[PDB]
């Protein structure tokens, strides 16, 4: 259950773009969306919920 | 050398018809390009990692 829910909260979401491509005809203002990245610290750790 | 090929004229003709002979047939596998490979070479190592 540990591993499971460890893999579950500490994961890197792909997360795209805010204007990519295709688009609507002008829109004009195009943009990554970064996501989460993965924990780091120990209390991060101590954390994801079971 | 030269004293031998004064008397001996077609002898010179000859090694310099071989000469010419074997070099101009070298003209015919030769490739033919703008510069010779000056560029550094190089190698590139790419990953995308998505997100």
């Amino acid at each position: 259950d540990v591993s499971s829910a460890i893999q579950a909260q500490n994961v890197q979401i792909s997360s795209g773009q805010l204007g990519g491509l295709p688009a609507v005809k002008g829109q004009q203002l195009n943009a990554t969306i970064i996501g989460k990245t993965r924990l780091q610290t120990a209390e991060q750790f101590e954390n994801i919920l079971l | 050398m030269s004293k031998f090929f004064i008397d001996r004229p077609i002898f010179a003709w000859v090694i310099a018809l071989v000469i010419m002979l074997a070099g101009g047939l070298s003209i015919l596998s030769l490739p033919v390009n703008q510069y010779p490979a000056i560029a550094p070479p190089a190698i590139a190592v790419q990953v995308s990692y998505p997100g």
